[PDB]
């Protein structure tokens, strides 16, 4: 965290700085969008975070 | 009136400021 990296997430590939979410999601998503369809958050799946 | 970095968009700011338009006016 707190590093930019080169990281993926269940195949859900990226590159950018990684750090802790105010926002909750329901219990069966796994990323989060942008209004311009793009990605900007994403769920740990072994802390599930 | 009332009013994107990831994908390389950059909205760099105008040259005079808002306060220093309200200057010249
Ligand atoms: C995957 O394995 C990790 C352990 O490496 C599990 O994380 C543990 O979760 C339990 C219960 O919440 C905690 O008591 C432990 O402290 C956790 N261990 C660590 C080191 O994180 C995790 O729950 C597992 N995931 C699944 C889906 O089973």
């Amino acid at each position: 965290k707190n590093k930019c990296v080169n990281f993926n997430f269940n195949g859900l590939t990226g590159t950018g700085v990684l750090t802790e979410s105010n926002k909750k999601f329901l219990p069966f998503q796994q990323f989060g969008r942008d209004i311009a369809d793009t990605t900007d958050a994403v769920r740990d799946p072994q802390t599930l975070e | 009136v009332t009013l994107q970095k990831f994908n390389g968009l950059t909205v760099l700011p105008p040259l005079l400021t808002d306060e220093m338009i309200a200057q010249y006016t």
